[PDB]
């Protein structure tokens, strides 16, 4: 609980003239691994660390940026891994961790998650080490699934979350609300709820429009 | 010499007048209100603010992309230069805003989306077209570095419209008028390539004379050639992060190349793969929901011809444009077409026209006062 | 406009007229002077105005409002060029 | 006054630069004080029969449903006033 500890500290530290200055990586850099392994996170410290990084590319540590690229892609579909790379110099991206995990970074964002569960490295014991990673990664997956799908293959949904087990799948069958069609196909949501599409002559205008041309 | 005789007195210019903007806004109410009696015209105290905007992110840009090491530039100028003008107590009139806008550029120089919002919410004074336009440029681009394609498209279109109820005269946006044109222009010519199927909305926003040119230019892009990769990116670049002055091009002086790396390298990952995904959509959606017949008339479109497939079309269809069914008995493909609306432009134009109805009645009503 | 005001003000005092009408009957005993001619007035007033009910007949009707609108604008945009004209010999 | 000219001698008056979007004045505003014997036609004319007021109300009706009221306007419109665009 180090990270509720820490938040109103940094809070002030983010706001300041302290977001400039390189010597407050001590408090950060810690505060950074306290999102990783807490499963918790902040963006505004992790982007301030990556700038201060930015500045003086003598103070990057190779793991510290791990813990923010990491954590960065469990936060998907947002720009938070779009910021990552920003600050990261050319030498920076061929590190280790680095090269690997941004690797992968980049099947997360192009949907290749059969690809991204085939290219897992299982001797990177970082990967592991990041408490709530695996399952984070496999709710992104299931988040996109719901957004984009009507229907899906109980064979499908298991290769695209890891190759699951028939036991495993009764998680994430049961996380959303999920059922098994008539022998077939997993249901993931209704048709008319999926798609939305916008409309050709809603014509609410009227309600402004006369009201300027009144005079 | 004479490059850095003019460069050095204006930031000691600068930070002798940041003393004196600390000192006036927070607690000398006499001094300014002895400020506000004396000339005629208030604009002088003000345009300095943002004067100064543009022309320090210059002299600050060159020291900072001619010492690459041991950094001096940015740690003084974000400590100091930056908070101290904006942070503080402000100033008792809309003087306020104008810092806010100049650190709002100054903040869109590290390339974020975070501190937007924060900065909109203390622009509590009212939004005045000199104001409004500036905050909806940077806004903007926000939401263009937020992949909100759908959203900053819109954001663009309004102020490159020309018709914003303002004369604009007296040099409120001086020796830079067409890069409000070009920088627009071009930052609405990224985000058209992904959504091209929603912007029936495209007529108000760009003139005819670039949206021919822009137009082949992103079929051109998408469909056929890695060409238009290039020439955009080429265009793109000075535009998306807006450093004002390049340094002196020699070989004999290196330092200013080594931050071009990271600075255009860092929007290469930007267009690459957002470009790729553009392809996907340009072979329009020909039959709603596809059979046998169009869905193995569209695997031919997906890629090459190989032992694995289907996988990659069931990749292609997770992001933002598409949406779908697979039926497994049926065999059969069941997906979203989705389009915008026509008939918008003229009731916004309704009130556009009157303003050259309106303008027009007045500025002959000026010159029928003149010569009366 | 005082053409309209009273317009809808006739509605008004019409469900006036058509409440006591219908409080005839509501409380024990009345009516007699209405039943079927007022029956008549109602069903040809409303044979009048609004048409009958199809929703082809609301997109028609959006459809001549957009034209009628079109057309109100299009007025607008000859009286801006009326001006424009009259104003660059006005130099 | 006397009359214009057809010569450059209306040029002195034209630079006087006289109004030609001049103000008209707003006509009624308060009761004529003849009002009186017509205010007392009302009555007469409304409270004991129909037959008076109906035949001045059925124009209205009559000026919508017949025929090309505002398209014969604004086709007129489409020929006075372009011919008056084209003169100027």
């Amino acid at each position: 609980a180090m990270f509720e500890q820490m938040r109103a500290n940094v809070g002030k530290l983010l706001k300041g003239i302290d977001r400039y200055n390189p010597e407050n990586l001590a408090t950060l850099e810690r505060y950074v691994e306290t999102q990783a392994k807490e499963n918790a996170y902040d963006l505004e410290a992790n982007l301030a660390v990556l700038k201060l990084y930015q500045f003086n590319p003598a103070f990057f540590q190779t793991t510290v940026t791990a813990q923010i690229l990491l954590k960065a892609l469990t936060n998907l579909p947002h720009t938070d891994f779009t910021l990552c790379k920003c600050m990261i110099d050319q030498a920076h991206q061929e590190e280790r961790p680095i090269r690997q995990i941004l690797y992968l970074g980049d099947l997360l964002e192009t949907c290749h998650f059969q690809a991204f569960w085939q290219a897992l490295d299982e001797n990177m014991d970082l990967l592991e080490g990041i408490t709530g990673f695996e399952d984070s990664v496999r709710k992104f997956i299931c988040h996109v699934v719901g957004i984009t799908y009507q229907h899906i293959d109980r064979w499908l949904l298991a290769e695209m979350l890891g190759d699951l087990t028939d036991s495993q799948l009764k998680m994430w069958m049961s996380k959303y609300g999920w059922s098994a069609d008539e022998s077939g196909q997993i249901f993931i949501c209704s048709q008319e709820e999926s798609i939305k599409p916008k409309n050709i002559v809603e014509k609410i205008d009227f309600d402004s429009v006369s009201s300027i041309m009144a005079s | 010499q004479w490059l850095w005789d003019i460069i050095d007195e204006f930031i000691y210019q600068f930070q002798s007048f940041s003393q004196y903007r600390c000192k006036t806004a927070k607690k000398s109410e006499e001094e300014i209100d002895f400020l506000r009696s004396n000339p005629k015209i208030w604009n002088v105290h003000s345009v300095l603010n943002v004067l100064h905007s543009l022309v320090d992110k210059s002299n600050i840009n060159r020291q900072l992309e001619v010492y690459t090491s041991g950094g001096d530039p940015e740690s003084v100028a974000g400590e100091y230069g930056r908070h101290s003008l904006y942070k503080m107590l402000g100033y008792f009139s809309l003087v306020g805003l104008l810092r806010l806008h100049s650190l709002l550029g100054d903040y869109y120089q590290a390339i974020k989306v975070l501190e937007n919002i924060e900065l909109n919410k203390k622009s509590m004074y009212s939004r005045v077209p000199e104001c409004q336009v500036t905050t909806y440029y940077y806004v903007g681009f926000a939401y263009l570095m937020m992949r909100r394609y759908q959203d900053a498209i819109r954001v663009f279109a309004n102020i490159l419209l020309y018709i914003q109820r303002t004369k604009s005269m007296f040099q409120r946006t001086t020796y830079k008028y067409e890069m409000i044109n070009k920088q627009n222009e071009q930052m609405h010519a990224l985000l058209a390539i992904a959504l091209t199927m929603y912007p029936m909305r495209i007529d108000e926003s760009i003139h005819l004379q670039l949206r021919e040119k822009y137009g082949d230019k992103m079929l051109r892009m998408q469909k056929g050639d890695p060409q238009v990769y290039e020439e955009l990116f080429s265009y793109s670049c000075p535009k998306f992060l807006s450093p004002v002055v390049p340094n002196y091009d020699s070989v004999h002086p290196n330092y200013h190349k080594e931050p071009f790396l990271q600075q255009l390298k860092v929007f290469s990952d930007e267009v690459q793969q957002q470009a790729q995904l553009s392809t996907i959509r340009s072979f329009l959606k020909l039959y709603t929901t596809m059979p046998v017949a169009k869905l193995a008339g569209f695997l031919d479109l997906t890629e090459q011809e190989f032992r694995i497939q289907l996988l990659v079309f069931k990749h292609k269809m997770k992001n933002l444009v598409w949406t779908s069914g697979i039926s497994a008995l049926d065999g059969e493909f069941q997906s979203a077409s989705e389009v915008d609306f026509y008939i918008d432009k003229d009731m916004i134009h309704i009130a556009d026209t009157k303003v050259a109805r309106r303008y027009g009645d007045f500025f002959i009503r000026q010159i029928h006062k003149f010569e009366e | 406009s005082d053409l309209q005001q009273v317009g809808g003000a006739s509605a008004r005092i019409q469900d006036a007229l058509s409440t006591v009408l219908q409080y005839a009957e509501d409380v024990l005993s009345g009516k007699v002077s209405a039943d079927n001619t007022v029956g008549r007035f109602l069903m040809s007033l409303v044979n009048q105005v609004p048409k009958i009910v199809p929703d082809d007949f609301e997109t028609m009707l959006n459809s001549n409002i957009n034209d009628l609108l079109m057309v109100t604008y299009l007025a607008n945009l000859t009286q801006s060029q009326i001006a424009l004209n009259e104003k660059l010999v006005n130099l | 006054c006397k009359e214009k000219d057809f010569s450059p001698e209306a040029l002195k008056k034209a630079n006087i630069t006289f109004e030609h979007m001049f103000e008209e004045v707003p006509i009624v505003i308060k009761n004529s004080h003849l009002i009186n014997v017509l205010m007392w036609e009302l009555e007469k004319k409304s409270a004991v029969a129909d037959k008076h007021e109906l035949l001045s109300l059925a124009s209205s009706n009559h000026l919508g449903k017949n025929l090309q009221l505002l398209m014969d306007r604004v086709d007129e419109m489409s020929q006075d006033i372009v011919k008056y665009n084209t003169y100027m």
